[PDB]
C-alpha cells in the first residue's frame, strides 16, 4: 500500500478543494437569499402606490374608485404574506449553515498543526533506528559483523 | 453583482453589532470625555 | 407564467444546498479517517509505527 | 471598562465572549508544556549519540 | 476655538473628527515601539558576528 504518510498530503490537499467549493456554494445560497429580498420590496412597493392610489381614491366621496384599487391591492399582498415568510424561514438555515463551516475551519486548521508533529517525530525516530542498527554491526561483541572479525584476522 | 458582492463579504467577516456598540458606545465615551476635559479645562 | 417563475426560484435553492450537503459529508468521511481513535486509517497506524 | 458607570449588561456579553479564547487557550498552553519534554528529550537522544 | 464664544456644535464635530487621526495615531505609536527592540536586537547580533 501508498505510504500513508504520503498521503496526509494529498489527503489534506483534497480537504482544501471542498473548502472554497463550499465557500463558492455558500454564498450562491445568501445572492439568492438577498434576490427575494429586493423582489418583495418592489411587490409592497406597487401595493404602496396602489395603497396611494386608493388613498386618494376615496377622497371627494368617491369610493368606487377607492374600492377597485384596494381590492387589486391585496392580490399583491396576498403574494407579499408568502414571500415575507418564505425569507425568514431561510434565515435559519442560512445562519445554521455558517457556523458549520465556521465551526469546521478552526478544526481543519488545528487539526493541521498534529500533522507535521508526527512527521517530525517520524522522522526522528525513522533514524533514530537507522543510526543504531548500524551501531550493533559495530558494537564489538561479535554481534558486531566486523570489529571482531577484524580483531580475529 | 449580487453573486460577486456577498462572496467578498463572506471573505471580509464583518464585525458583530457588540463591537459596532462598544466602538460606537466607546466613541460616546470618547467624545464626551475627550469633550469632558475641554469643557471643563477650557471652561 | 407566474408558477413558471416561482417555481424556479427553489430550483437553485435546494442545488445550493445540495452542494453544501454533498460536500458536508465528504469533508467529514475523511475527518474520521483521521478521528485518532484506530477508526482512523493512519494516525494509530503511525502511532504503532 | 464595560461594567462601568454600572452599566454591567455590556461586560456580561464581554465576558462570555472572552471565554470562548479561554477555552481554547487552555487547550493550548497544556499542549505547549506537553512538547517541551519531548523535544528535550529527542536533544539529549542526538547529543548523547 | 471651536468651543469659544459657546459655540460647542463646532467643537463636537471637530472632536470627533479629530479622533479619526488619533485611532490611527495610537495604532503606529505602539507598531513603531515594537520594531525598536528588533532593530536593536539585530545591531547586537551583527556587532557579536
Amino acid at each position: 500500500q501508498e505510504a500513508p504518510e504520503d498521503l496526509l498530503e494529498r489527503l489534506l490537499g483534497e480537504m482544501e478543494l471542498e473548502l472554497i467549493e463550499l465557500r463558492r456554494a455558500l454564498a450562491q445560497t445568501i445572492a439568492t437569499f438577498k434576490s427575494t429580498e429586493r423582489q418583495r420590496d418592489a411587490q409592497q412597493l406597487i401595493a404602496q402606490r396602489w395603497y396611494e392610489k386608493a388613498q386618494a381614491a376615496l377622497d371627494r366621496g368617491n369610493e368606487q374608485l377607492a374600492r377597485e384599487a384596494l381590492g387589486q391591492r391585496q392580490s399583491y399582498q396576498s403574494h407579499t404574506e408568502a414571500l415575507g415568510k418564505s425569507l425568514g424561514e431561510q434565515r435559519a438555515l442560512v445562519e445554521q449553515v455558517r457556523g458549520q463551516l465556521q465551526k469546521l475551519e478552526r478544526k481543519y486548521l488545528e487539526l493541521k498543526s498534529q500533522k507535521n508533529l508526527y512527521l517530525a517525530r517520524l522522522k526522528s525516530a525513522i533514524a533514530a533506528q537507522k543510526i543504531e542498527e548500524i551501531a550493533g554491526n559495530l558494537d564489538n561483541a561479535s554481534a558486531s559483523s566486523l570489529f571482531e572479525r577484524i580483531e580475529t584476522k | 453583482i449580487l453573486e460577486l458582492e456577498a462572496e467578498r463579504e463572506l471573505l471580509n467577516p464583518p464585525p458583530s453589532p457588540l463591537d459596532k456598540k462598544f466602538e460606537q458606545w466607546e466613541e460616546q465615551q470618547a467624545v464626551e470625555a475627550t469633550l469632558a476635559a475641554m469643557k471643563a479645562r477650557r471652561s
